[PDB]
């Protein structure tokens, strides 16, 4: 293992290798200013990640930074892009544990893997841990059926995530997680996040940015009028907007013939196609061609339940 | 010399 | 584990010994003007996998090329066939997924081998991964009776399959084969771009199949094509060759070729290579074989496709 | 190993390197008077632990001291900040072993691990295990999934905690947990106090916001008794989540987004002297839901109200 | 190690250094058989098993010879523990315990010698008694799904040392879930007896042997008590009375008076009288560890199965 | 390490001591082959089978080889060792016991120099019998659940082992946990029934012989009144009948004093028809039909009776 | 190794030359025409061994060549026997595979085998190959407490199926078999056990030396044994002897003039009533229920 900062080391002596391998196997030019809309999330990560790191003698005592975030939201909409956004901008180490990274054969290795990633969390630097898809490790716990290793599991995250009895030792841990079924976590985990957070389907204004952000570098024409393009696509997600934007860009490839000509005039004919600009035309042919990831249900059932149960 | 120990998995 | 291009090596050094026997266990010609119809998924693959091969420099920035596929429709109408198809045509390396390769008896010896196939076809050449009937690995995540091995499978293939993306080693193409695509998730679903359903039958193409099929050298006088082709009602693509093998069959024997040995062996079997097919051992074939399809699959099929799919 | 008392020393001859160093490393200064309320466990405390040392000539014979009790209660009441409290304020040496420490891949050490744990809890002092969400580590012996190597450990519990009229040398066993009706039938039996904890009434949360408003400047606009009056069926946790978000959103006033560097440093001093008025909190009341509606709560309380020792 | 009666010695060379550690570890006149009340069948067959073949040893032969087993079940808070500890106190055998843990190693093929070493001692040393905690764990029919082979192997051990000579061994065992037990197994046990919860005549004794040495009132009214509890669990009476009897401190208000003018005034407190106010409080407070099922269905098992 | 007959001398200096003290400690009360009550099919064929060569060894020379194995499969309690240690008794083979815990091999691959050893130690002393008792435990499948890479070379070993002459028995409890290999290997498969109504009656009245009855004859209702006990219980009736002869004089009230002529007077008493009565009220059968009709269906698919 | 047809030889120098001595003893006068039965399995092995190659463009494409087989069945059908009856009657070079020729004491010798094999089948003839025993070394491929041996050697063998030549398997339990060797097995056809006619001439060659009454009959006890395996009429003349012994008193009487019984015994002979009391005790060795589980096999997953 690599050294942190001050020159310090980590004694892991009282694990076997592959604990350490399989944890060590879990470690740019983004920016923040690539997220449209969020504003919330943003002020969270402004105002508990960035700050302490400029004047941390504000916060201490009752303003102590906060140690938990949760996204739920539908499963279209941005929740890893705002993760690695907030990975890039700092100058905190990262840690992303997915579900497979907490598994193992034998008995009893599942825990020590967590038990780990917590200490070296804790000794490498103020870092940020990124647990996605949570659903797929804290279900309920007393449920019809489910195994005698991932109970342990729940309760190893409820014993580690609150603690630090020392009142001193302020060395910070923000650990952040997204989910598209948050009316299946357990209430015990529950609590121990703060900041349950909302995430909607993306509004007019932030569909005209979007269609805005996506048509750079390319060029297009003159004619399009980017209302009737945000005004039409009433239900589309965060994530269909930029794949309609791609079938547009490659219709006008598929407007010419090119399927028919094989082998001979091809190289010399696609150096001129770069240079055709994109109409209107092909964002017809390409709105009547793409359907959104429908199903209104799940955006009505999680707005509901973060409405019931959730913390801005 | 060559001594065994015991394992203990588990499945499903 | 042999080899790559460019006479690299892989390093396995963190899995066991039987997970990458199951994953080396996943690894004749064919050609593509066989297919007939279907100028969508030729269309799409031409612009997917085609035309990134000798044209890269176009294919940067927005123009990424496309990451998945889906084909609905009925069982049995030449999915695996496309798929050999754009195996053999390009140098592509091959996988291919079922259901009854992703079970072992360990808990957790299941999730390695996903990310062991992904991680093996990043390492190796441009490559194609065919993971078929995926109706039985991906259903509903908040199901009943939902083991608790069978969600993190599904974790695995959300989390891995769009992996942080600036110009990778090379592209991976994964397709898709289904009978039933309303019991699909809605977060699997996603990272399938370009969902397309595929009809099983016609007329002029039953035709051509068997124009394409039919290639008895004897049999100048059993050309009835056009009642031969208005008798394919509701007969799939596999059909109409099975009732071909049938025929073929069925021409040695309406004649009586059954316990001629030491008599009358030699003259029988040579007048026969010969031997004018006729529509007898046709309609003996067209009233042995009754289709076993039903419309509701067809017809739920192309109600699906009508709301969620973008050809 | 450390000493103890009178400079003895316990002989580990028996056991593997691993073991007790996985059993050494399971071994400030606030009081009891933070706690709002909880008169019974309270009582329960004093009489079991801090009273048996001042006059131990008392407790002899039917009135031996106490030794398990079981706190239960809906999630996030207050129930490891007792037992930091009763470690804080105590003498004794003090256990906090949870269950990720039993476990490891050989076979055998499971339930050896509880052997030498209770052993070492003997030989050293007046000890205090305090075990945490017990759950996990008893459930019920003829069950379905039950894997056989918890049985051993389940065994060992069952065995350990009732061992002669000699060495008086007191052991307490403390243990918490937030779904007390799956444990053993059994084990239910070895902890002869079973308390209920409840959520906080409207009298009590008055005192806890103002417990936990102190050494902040604040004005004299804010009501305390409407805001107990509208936050109802809260946690404690709750409680203190909005008495933290009250001064964030008094951060939020400010709108400092846009400010980056330039005397950034110096525009906070004017910002770490400002009040926090009743808008603020008018804000938070609205910003901050319950953690969970009342089902675990009810099951609770109807079960302690039937087989529970107060 | 000792030496045993008559000035043998043991040759004790084939078996590994630590085992013979381990069942060393394994190995006074305190309390008496009169002081545990009820239960007439088991200290039947216990002064027809012990007590009775040291006076006649001419008597038990042949057909007549005595019991080699013997299995207690009940709810689990009856009192089992108990008698073994009182028939350790009142007699003259080599008493050893083994439990369920003692039995493990991480080294292959040393589970199965502990039980050999044990019995072979339990032979050498006296006419022992070894008493076996638990015993639905190493129990259970071995068609069993999970279950490893080293748990097999000891019930292999035990089924083929458990029989096959004038020594006399006498093994007893304790659980609470009797029908998850081996079914070759349960035969070799040839006595299988039911503890019932104490009815309404036991629970006046435990009550009045409960309540000596502490100076009380004599206005208690013992039958009332008695026909108050309905259901306790025999355990639970002890807890009644250590709650009725601490109840007196927490009537004066100790909570404020520490360290002067407190350990003269617990002095004035100390010869205060129980009354009856103290068991009134006291039943408010303490409930049984109930689920009254769990009684019936041992009950009924060892009605269909059981050897009073 | 002793000789054998004829003076011959088993050269064993290639192994280490203790393999072979283990080996030799898995190697004298007379009693009786018509002692056991019932099963005379087993007892034809082991007439057949260990004493018939002895006494007419030419009949035995070709087409008619005598058996090599043999395996009693049925409920607990119906005497499987009983018939063992009979022919142990009254035979001239010398016997051998061997158990799972005869096969402990901390070490690697030395039950296999066990197993070998062993076989190789049978084939010196001419007349042999192996007696494997409880062969479930190293009986499992070679796939199964529980296994290491080390117990399927010993049952591995135990199949080409097999290959002077001897014979060796084994039991179970459990047949159906037995492997394929090893069950067409094993060439007299023989299911063994509780006792009938009929053998009761010769069970009981037999048990019967030192203790003084006079008058509870009704053997045939004692019989009938016992339905379903399954044989090694009917010796713990009757030893319970004897203890309720004890326990009806109060004798816990006596302490010492006249306590020695008390059983004196108690030592002379008969055994009553009373006793019966409260011993019929007093015990039950082990097992229910579960058991009994598996080992029933195994035997009809596989057993060559 | 000798030559082949058309004088050519091969050259397996790099590999060692004890291999090539454990596979060249693998390649008679059985009963060609006397099967009274089964039909459709000799006009499959006429009209795909012998016909493609008399006429070879008569079977191409639709009327395609089949490939592979896996005979399904009792271990007592004459899978042998109608395999040395296609290799004396075609003129094909019969490779044999049992279950000892996988079983090598170098590590990396117990894969070559299989290849060395396939190289010989391609090199020899118009070759037809055959593996007895698939379900016996290859059964589920990938276990843990399988040491990984064997999955080498099976993953060897599927490694080398690409292989004209006819690869043909026989097996005894047919859903041990692995999803990937029945998606290539593209016929699993029913095998029933054999007739009236083929016990009886093992009866009458099995009871050679032994004293028998002549009042015997063979066509009733041929008529009467239908189910039987090849083994177990051996266990019925078997228990018929010992029924000989145990039609009198010997357990009883000792001692004193037993050997003349004895005698009397071994100058006995077989009634027919003996034979009855054999054939009314003696059980099949399996019961008719694994032929039902063979039948749901072939009913789901075979082609039959
Ligand atoms: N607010 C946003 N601003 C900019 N881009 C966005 C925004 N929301 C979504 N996108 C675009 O949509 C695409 C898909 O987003 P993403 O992959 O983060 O979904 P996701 O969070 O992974 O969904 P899930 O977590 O449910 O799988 C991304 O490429 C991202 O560029
Ligand atoms: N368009 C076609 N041209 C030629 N042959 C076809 C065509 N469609 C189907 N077939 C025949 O049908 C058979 C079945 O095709 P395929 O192997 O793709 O089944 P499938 O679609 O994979 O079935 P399923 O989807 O149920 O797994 C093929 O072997 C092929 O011979
Ligand atoms: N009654 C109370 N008095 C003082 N502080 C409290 C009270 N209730 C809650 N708190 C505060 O709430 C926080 C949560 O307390 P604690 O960690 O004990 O919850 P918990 O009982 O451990 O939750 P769980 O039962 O889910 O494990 C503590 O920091 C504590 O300061
Ligand atoms: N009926 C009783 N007679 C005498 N003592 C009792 C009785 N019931 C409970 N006790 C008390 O219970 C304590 C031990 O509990 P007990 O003997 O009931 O073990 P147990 O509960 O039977 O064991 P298990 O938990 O395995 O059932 C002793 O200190 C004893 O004083
Ligand atoms: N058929 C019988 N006749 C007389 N006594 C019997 C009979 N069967 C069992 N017994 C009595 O029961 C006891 C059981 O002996 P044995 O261990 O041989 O039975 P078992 O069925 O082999 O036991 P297990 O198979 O459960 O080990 C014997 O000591 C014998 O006294
Ligand atoms: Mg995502
Ligand atoms: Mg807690
Ligand atoms: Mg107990
Ligand atoms: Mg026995």
């Amino acid at each position: 293992l690599p050294q942190n900062s001050a020159g310090d080391s980590f004694d892991a002596s009282a694990y076997d290798a592959y604990i350490v391998q399989a944890v060590r196997g879990t470690m740019n030019t983004m920016s923040l200013d690539d997220i449209i809309g969020m504003h919330d999330v943003k002020q969270v990560l402004h105002e508990a990640v960035t700050l302490p790191l400029l004047v941390p003698e504000f916060f201490q005592g009752l303003r102590s930074p906060w140690k938990a975030m949760v996204l739920a939201g539908p499963p279209g909409t941005g929740k890893t892009l705002i993760a690695r956004a907030i990975a890039s901008e700092s100058s905190s180490t990262f840690f992303t544990v997915s579900s497979t990274d907490l598994s193992s054969k034998w008995r009893g290795d599942s825990e020590k893997i967590v038990r780990l990633l917590f200490e070296l969390a804790r000794f490498y630097a103020p870092s940020i841990i990124f647990i996605d898809q949570i659903d797929t490790l804290g279900g309920q716990r007393g449920n019809s059926g489910e195994h005698e290793a991932s109970r342990r599991v729940k309760s190893e995250f409820l014993v580690q995530m609150d603690g630090s009895q020392n009142k001193f030792d302020s060395r910070r841990v923000f650990v952040l997680a997204a989910t598209n079924i948050p009316w299946e976590l357990d209430e015990a985990l529950r609590r121990r996040f703060e900041k349950r957070i909302f995430i909607p389907l993306p509004d007019i204004d932030a569909r005209k940015k979007l269609i805005e952000k996506s048509m750079e570098g390319t060029p297009k024409s003159d004619e399009i009028n980017y209302d009737d393009l945000a005004a039409r696509t009433e239900g589309f997600s965060g994530a269909d907007v930029v794949s309609l934007c791609r079938t547009a860009a490659i219709n006008v490839l598929r407007r010419y013939d090119t399927k028919s000509l094989r082998g001979g005039e091809l190289t010399a004919a696609m150096e001129s196609l770069k240079a055709e600009l994109v109409r209107n035309i092909d964002f017809e042919a390409a709105l009547q061609a793409v359907s959104p990831s429908a199903g209104p249900d799940t955006m009505l059932k999680c707005k509901e339940w973060c409405d019931s149960f959730g913390a801005m | 010399e060559e001594e065994e120990e015991e394992e203990e998995e588990e499945e499903e």
